[PDB]
């Protein structure tokens, strides 16, 4: 450090009283960065607090000086100001008092519903758990969508990618996996509860408001726990929240309790991360990125497992969201985050706009977990759905120009599209998982081969009433035998025939 | 032999020396980690300062902080005390089985056989696995990439080469996980305790494991290759056995070297890890060779440049019932000449897969018309490419407890014979499934005599 | 005058050699009064010299790898190749085109000081034509009725439409036949090939290897001739009386020739 | 036999047509890769 | 009120206008509790003088040269522009992509900050359809079926998914024509180019450049029109007749003037 | 061509200069840029010398602002400043006929209209090649 | 080292001998950065220099003083044609014609240190060996090496060539060095350009294969003839070396990997080979 006053006091030999091992003084400040002369004693990754309250962020320990990114609006920082360390790096509360409150990236609430009584508080930087603590995955943690709960299936522990182009659905996919936990939440069985934790990511305040009125008039709200760093918050606050986040979860996660956890979007967090890194004067790589990029989504997504029942038994499955520029999946970002994850789930806008809601690219959408995360009805129906699809696929790569063809080819090209329209779904209404097996068995059955498609979902608006009301007994035979028996099956046929005949 | 750390940059430490300066590629350890911190030594920066890539995480540190120089590079434990085990990067045992207790100690950058070592004969690795001793052989020394996704065995597939090595040839093996996943490295570890290949408490082990997290840094990725090949390379010299390295994978292998070229700033990042140039991966390929003393033969596990072999396996095979589920049209191999493996074995393999190639194209006939063309010559064609697709399936040692079939040991004599024989139709008149999980031909035979005698 | 910048030079060599050779074509322009000829080859070459000078210097590349002065640096050395009060330097550039696009820098760079175009073609070479010159994909700017003249512009655009309506007819022969056509078709066909024989000279410089003497056309010869081909004078003149003859006289001499010798 | 003959011949030159504009989009996609690639490499040596 | 700062300005004028703009509508809105109207025209050019001075403040340039603020410039100005409590402000704001690009970072940073999108293509505007609204690419998330009505989404998600296979088909219609096309694709083209047609309306402001009387179309004749022609029951019409007009009342007119 | 690149970027604003001399005292002057895009690759050239960081097609940032500022002083002056005029007819050289450039975009959006000149229609003989369909006059 | 002495035997890029059979008694020493021969010293190429290969010798040929390049992608022959080339040499190196003795250079850059020694062992079997000389830098061997090993063999092959004997040289492959050329660059700190290569592998490549020359008879007759090898990837042949080694050599031989995999061996494709 060779500034003016410092050679003045060293040729002089004053040997200032100001003590700058616990304290230190701006050398410089600009956008979110702060140059810090002192603070000797200060470690990697530590909490600092400016002489107007902000906090910052100790990053960059060069010989010369301290690299701080500033937590709040730089205006309020000013050169030669006093930093003191706190002594301690970044901790954000947890615990059930969460539920319910929406929070910042230091866990702040920001609803005005008061304080919160937390009474443990946990760091961020937490090392990821070893090979040994952690079991296979094979909890089902049911989303509520037949497209995805069938063909992508995510079970509790997985990282499960959902990464698509912009307006596609994925906000959509991650609000209703979150909404479809309330039948688990208000059951009576502990073990299939799912706490789910949103974090919102650089998005405007009216889209953080509109998700809260959502969960708030669909009651999803007394279980979750939402993160926000909107657009206007600072940079070092969108890095840092998916890490509270994923702090908040891992107290549900090291409790023996199951937490869900979604980043909407962590391109956001790595936009920021970017800034940050280029405004400390790292060296930067491809697409302006650094090379610890990569390290940062890896850290961050290493932590999402289930511990085995010597650790509690406890899970936390995430749901990174990846936004792409017009489908380019070889980027950067995508690349890191399709390498790191166990599986991803594709939205394509061609898809959306043909009418298949949600977009899901079947093909191109891969669960590496598979079927051990799937009950055995749904994965007795999905096994031969997944066949059809594929088939069907097959079949209709040389099908645009086809009109004499065969027999066969045509029954699966039908079947394909009788599934293709049975894998569609609105928005915000769940599905329990016997509507899902139901449905995908009669499809896949052939009951459907001989119904228009545009009636189907009509025949699902109306089939799942005739035996929720008429035909309950082998709804309940196939809850306590757990799987579809072939007399099960039989009585299941004779009662789609004789409902098809009244239809 | 005391420096300093002067800078800490992301996994990039500057440490400062005083008296004597350590080589490149030499290990320091830093004194006031719990968790010890290695830190490789990259380049020398001058000014009695050089720069260091770390191995593990850096948070928490000061600068002036003491480094210890070890005046060698990074020596992992190696031995047979390490089947088995599982270490990381610089030999810590991460099973929490204890430490690893052994007399020898191995620095992870060693140098390439020479000119005068290497054996002129082009000799293959027998594995006993009839599909790849016949269609897609094994050379020693080579590089095999072994393909396969999610619902094949390919997990049982590498445990079965583990242990047919081991049986066969004598020589174990040693597992890399580069950068590899933490719910895969714990299905693969438990699913190599469920098959005996890891055996705790019996020293029967078979394989030693070396993995890396993705949590790690990216200097300690770069070097887990280094470190699995260390240990196979003691089984090869301080043993003279043929030795199996899998590396999962180079991919990842090479993603951390261009990580580690970008944290030093000198290289840019769009030249990462060539096969050629020793500094980057020139001496880890010519490190995997074929000696006068032993071999080391690489199979790279790829999840769907320069391999000597490579096995595909389909999801279709699998449909079919045959186990392995290889592939035996689209796995090929340079092996695969007559000036080689023998006229023979080039001319049976070359008979076999005509005789897939056609049966494929008479099923697609089968499948336009129907089962009658070209009278009884299709249908013996037919019937003896079943024969071989069946004996193409074999039973695993490893998977005896899963699948309840007890897996063979079949020689590459036996191998020969038997197809030699099918393509002859010596043995034209026995059924077809009696062709099916059978090691060697002879037990073929009885199948098919036990079945005559049942039905 | 040769200059022959090699290959093995370095990149300063290679750039400035076609400043030599434009040196000399100078002195031979102001200070004795001449029409010089300027043979560049190739252009391409001075352009990737050019460039690998920039950057043994440091310079920022421009757009696809060029160096930021590539525009000025064609316009210096061409500049200096025009048309002046004591004499003029005319050039003649072999043009490589890298990757077959038009739209690349450095063809694109030099295409905005040409003033003319003739491509060899290696299918006119397979029909024997020599030289092997496209009539329709070389082009000139000074095809206008106040540089050439009227009859010049209209010769030459009626045997470039016959040539067009020639190429349209070769799919429509190549497919179907030449029966069918009418006989309009047929007496274009006919003046076409008749056109397009004509084009073929014999050359001075190749004599020895040809058997057949050089011939320098003046272009008054050249225009009349064509302007006999075009409106149907030599009708009765077999198409092998065209070929490789300089003049129209000549070409009615060989004519005669063939008529006597059947 | 002429009509198939005709129409597959329009189809040929409608497939012309559509690969003449395609070379366009190729040619000035590569230009832009080359550059865009080559100033990523300019600023990452510019920043030591 | 009218606060103007245009591309005669230098860059550090035309950053701060749209601020100033917003200051005006701020205190409309808040101070006074009324219903406030804010047009600017247009947002680009703020995030675009905002990038003009970025590298005299001695900055590194994001990507495709851009200032590194891009994001953070125009998040905080954007959200000023609000509805609250104490007052309602509806903000039309125009959007400039630099050589027709919609992955360019400025108009891709000003996507996530809009209720409705109104997307407008050249290419539409090639084909005479006025105003070129992309219909395929423009979102509103008022577009609900609780909140417009069950019949009006339907009859929009019908014609975005009529047009989506129009778009599908024309890849094989460019190359192999009508003649291979089916019935039920024949008539996809129909009533997607009728729907097309249907889509332009003439403009008040724009009988200026063209001459047709611009009309006012209520909602309900849309969506009615619209379900007309989406039932197939104007099959019968020529294309032309839906083109420049308001309502289907002028369609069945335009036709039998035909 | 052979002159230095300053000399082509400042020639446009001279030019103007000496229209705005007619524009400010009560006469009409017509202006022509032939052409603006080798103007923008000498300004182009400029900042590259100058190790500015480059944009779209290696181009400085400012291109737009270079030309709206240039075309921004042909204006139709009031009565009241003398009633004066100055009309600029900027020239744009395209690659391939493509108007979805940068440089032909920047000015399609700064000027009142354009007068786009067709390829095809100059090899048929139609000279004005002028496309009807997409030149028009605000 | 230059000279007959290192005919038989398996050099480095330095000249010393690894093949364990003893040092080498060479007496000249020649420099590898020698100038190429100028316009007057050399004449046309006339002499057929015979791969062996119907397809070479009769729709790609290659004769005495040309650079004929053998560009492919990965095992797809290359290696198998230069090596068929070398062994062809010994119908005419046992004859008494001194006109039709070729005497062979096989530089090995990058390669795998088991594959030079199966080569040479193949070599040694075909009696091929008493005329060849084997440089070899492998993938353990330092770039510098790498670097060198086409320039040394240069060199051993001009001593041929101005001897008034001819020389055939194969570089296998010059991707190789140029990669370590490359990473030399790098670390050197010196400016890259496209795909981080430097302004000048035009210019090495260039100063390397303009030494293959067919002399005068005035400068004594000899020649030297070049047959790179450019390992391509998915056939990419608009990749910047293989453009810069395509616009130096005198034409390219390319193999393709699709008619490798129909068994068509060799799979030259005779619509992309050229020969000037
Ligand atoms: N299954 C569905 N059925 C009907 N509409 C849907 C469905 N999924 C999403 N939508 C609608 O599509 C629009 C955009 O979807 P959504 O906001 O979930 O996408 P996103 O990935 O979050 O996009 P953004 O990039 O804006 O965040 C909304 O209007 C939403 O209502
Ligand atoms: N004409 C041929 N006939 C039969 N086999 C051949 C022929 N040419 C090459 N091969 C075989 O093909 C394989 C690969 O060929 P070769 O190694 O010569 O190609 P390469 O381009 O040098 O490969 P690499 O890139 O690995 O160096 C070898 O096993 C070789 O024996
Ligand atoms: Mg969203
Ligand atoms: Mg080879």
């Amino acid at each position: 450090a060779e500034i003016s006053a410092v050679l003045e006091e060293k040729i002089l030999g004053a040997a200032p009283k100001e003590n700058l091992e616990e304290t230190g003084r701006v050398l410089s400040i600009g956008d979110g960065i702060a140059r810090v002369y002192g603070l000797k004693n200060i470690q990697a990754e530590e909490m600092v607090e400016f002489s107007s309250g902000l906090k910052g962020m100790a990053l960059n320990l060069e010989p010369d000086n301290v690299g701080i990114v500033v937590f709040g609006n730089d205006k309020h920082i000013k050169e030669g100001d006093i930093v003191k360390r706190t002594g301690a790096i970044v901790d954000v509360p947890v615990g059930e008092e969460l539920l319910g409150r929406v929070v910042d990236a230091l866990g702040n609430p920001i609803d005005g519903k008061g304080p919160i009584g937390s009474k443990t508080r946990q760091r961020v930087g937490v090392k990821a758990p070893g090979i040994i603590p952690r079991v296979s995955v094979r909890e089902p943690m049911q989303t509520g969508m037949k497209a995805v709960d069938s063909l992508v299936p995510i079970g509790r522990g997985q990282r499960e990618l959902i990464i698509g182009d912009r307006q596609t659905g994925k906000t959509a996919i991650a609000i209703d996996a979150i909404i479809n936990q309330k039948r688990f939440n208000d059951a009576q069985d502990e073990k299939k509860k799912l706490y789910c934790v949103y974090v919102a990511i650089g998005q405007k305040r009216s889209t953080v408001a509109q998700i809260v009125k959502r969960l708030t008039d669909t009651d999803a709200m007394r279980y979750t726990i939402v993160v926000s760093a909107t657009a206007s918050d600072a940079a070092p606050l969108q890095y840092l929240a998916p890490y509270s986040g994923c702090a908040m979860g891992e107290f549900f996660r090291d409790n023996g309790k199951h937490a869900l956890i979604i980043y909407d979007d962590l391109s956001k967090q790595a936009v920021a991360y970017r800034q940050m890194s280029l405004l400390l004067r790292r060296p930067p790589g491809r697409e302006a990125y650094p090379g610890d990029v990569f390290y940062l989504h890896s850290r961050l997504l290493e932590r999402a497992a289930k511990m085995s029942e010597s650790n509690g038994g406890g899970s936390l499955t995430a749901l990174p969201v990846i936004e792409t520029q017009a489908g380019d999946v070889s980027a950067y970002i995508p690349t890191n985050v399709i390498s790191i994850t166990d599986g991803q789930i594709f939205l394509e806008t061609e898809l959306f706009y043909k009418g298949i809601r949600p977009a899901i690219n079947v093909g191109l959408s891969v669960s590496r977990v598979g079927s051990a995360a799937q009950t055995r009805a749904m994965k007795q129906v999905a096994g031969s759905m997944k066949l059809e699809l594929a088939q069907y696929r097959e079949v209709a790569a040389f099908a645009q120009f086809g009109s004499d063809l065969d027999a066969s080819t045509q029954q699966l090209l039908s079947r394909g599209v009788r599934l293709t329209e049975l894998l569609k779904q609105g928005q915000y209404v769940p599905m329990a998982i016997e509507d899902q097996v139901a449905i995908i068995y009669c499809g896949v059955r052939g009951h459907l081969d001989k119904v228009e498609p545009s009636k189907i979902t009509k025949f699902e608006k109306e089939f799942s009433q005739h035996i929720k009301t008429s035909h309950r007994d082998i709804l309940d035979t196939i809850a306590k035998e757990g799987q579809i028996s072939p007399d099960t099956d039989a009585k299941l046929k004779k009662v789609v025939t004789d409902f098809l005949s009244t239809f | 032999s005391n420096g300093q750390i002067t800078a800490v940059i992301g996994a990039v430490v500057d440490v400062q020396f005083e008296d004597q300066l350590p080589p490149i590629l030499n290990a320091l350890e830093v004194q006031g980690r719990s968790p010890r911190l290695i830190l490789e030594v990259a380049q020398h920066l001058g000014e009695n300062t050089v720069r260091t890539i770390a191995m593990d995480g850096t948070e928490g540190l000061v600068r002036g902080q003491n480094v210890l120089d070890t005046g060698a590079p990074i020596k992992i434990p190696v031995g047979p005390e390490t089947l088995g085990r599982i270490m990381n990067v610089i030999g810590e045992p991460i099973d929490e089985r204890g430490p690893i207790v052994t007399d020898k100690f191995a620095a992870i950058h060693a140098d390439a056989p020479e000119f005068v070592e290497m054996s002129v004969q082009q000799e293959i690795l027998v594995t006993g696995i009839k599909v790849v001793d016949l269609l897609a052989p094994y050379a020693k020394g080579g590089k095999i990439g072994l393909f396969g996704g999610a619902g094949v065995g390919k997990t049982v597939l590498i445990m079965e080469l583990i242990n047919n090595v081991a049986k066969a040839h004598g020589g174990y093996s040693v597992f890399a996980g580069v950068g590899e996943r933490t719910r895969e490295g714990n299905d693969l570890y438990h699913e190599m305790i469920e098959s005996g290949v890891i055996s705790l408490k019996d020293k029967t082990s078979k394989v030693a494991l070396v993995y890396g997290q993705m949590n790690e840094p990216p200097g300690a990725r770069a070097r887990v290759a280094l470190t699995g090949l260390t240990v196979a390379e003691y089984f090869r010299d301080q043993e003279g056995q043929d030795v199996l390295l899998f590396i999962d994978n180079i991919f990842r292998f090479t993603q951390a070297g261009s990580e580690v070229s970008a944290l030093l700033g000198r290289i840019p990042s769009a030249v990462g890890y060539q096969p050629t140039l020793a500094t980057d991966m020139g001496t880890m390929q010519e490190r995997i060779t074929t000696t006068k003393k032993g071999s080391i033969t690489s199979v790279q596990a790829i999840y769907v440049a320069h391999l000597d072999a490579t096995t595909v396996l389909s999801r279709a095979i699998a449909e079919l019932g045959i186990y392995p589920a290889v592939d035996p049209l689209d796995s090929t191999s340079r092996i695969l000449d007559p000036n080689i493996i023998g006229e023979e074995h080039y001319n049976i393999a070359r008979g076999v897969q005509k005789i897939l190639q056609d049966y494929k194209s008479l099923q697609d006939i089968i499948a336009i018309l129907g089962m009658d063309e070209l009278s009884e010559e299709d249908k013996l064609i037919v019937s003896r490419a079943r024969k071989i697709q069946r004996f193409l399936s074999q039973p695993f040692q490893v998977a005896e407890v899963f699948t309840g079939h007890a897996g063979k040991l079949v020689p590459i004599k036996d191998t020969i014979k038997g197809f030699k024989m099918i393509l002859n139709g010596e043995l034209d008149h026995l059924p077809e499934v009696a062709f099916y999980m059978v090691g060697p031909i002879e037990e073929v035979v009885a199948k098919a005599e036990k079945i005559a005698e049942s039905q | 005058a040769l200059v022959y910048g090699q290959m093995n030079e370095p990149p300063g060599a290679r750039a400035r050699v076609a400043l030599t050779g434009l040196t000399v074509a100078e002195y031979f322009r102001d200070q004795e009064g001449q029409d010089v000829l300027l043979f560049i080859d190739n252009i391409f070459r001075f352009t990737q010299a050019g460039s690998e000078v920039s950057a043994l210097l440091g310079r920022i590349p421009s757009a696809v790898g060029y160096q930021p002065t590539l525009a000025t640096d064609m316009g210096t050395m061409q500049e200096r190749i025009t048309t002046t009060k004591k004499g003029s330097i005319t050039s003649v550039q072999a043009i490589y085109v890298p990757a077959d696009d038009l739209t690349d820098p450095a063809p694109a760079t030099t295409f905005a000081h040409l003033d003319a175009t003739t491509v060899l073609s290696r299918a006119i070479a397979e029909l024997g034509i020599y030289p092997a010159v496209d009539p329709l994909d070389s082009t000139s700017r000074i095809l206008d009725p106040n540089i050439i003249g009227e009859e010049h512009y209209n010769i030459a655009r009626g045997v470039q439409k016959i040539l067009q309506d020639y190429k349209s007819l070769q799919d429509i022969i190549a497919i179907l036949g030449m029966d069918e056509l009418s006989e309009e078709d047929k007496l274009i066909v006919s003046r076409a090939r008749k056109i397009q024989r004509f084009l073929s000279q014999p050359f001075q410089v190749a004599e020895v290897f040809t058997g057949h003497a050089g011939k320098l056309v003046p272009i008054k010869d050249t225009i009349k001739g064509f302007k006999m081909i075009l409106n149907g004078e030599l009708d009765h003149l077999p198409e092998v009386a065209f070929y490789m003859v300089g003049p129209i006289e000549e070409v009615v001499a060989k004519a005669e020739k063939i008529a006597e010798s059947q | 036999q002429s009509s198939r003959m005709t129409a597959m011949d329009n189809a040929s030159k409608n497939a012309g047509e559509m690969i003449d504009k395609l070379t366009m989009t190729f040619n000035r996609t590569r230009q832009a890769v080359i550059t865009r690639e080559l100033i990523e490499i300019i600023s990452g040596a510019s920043a030591l």
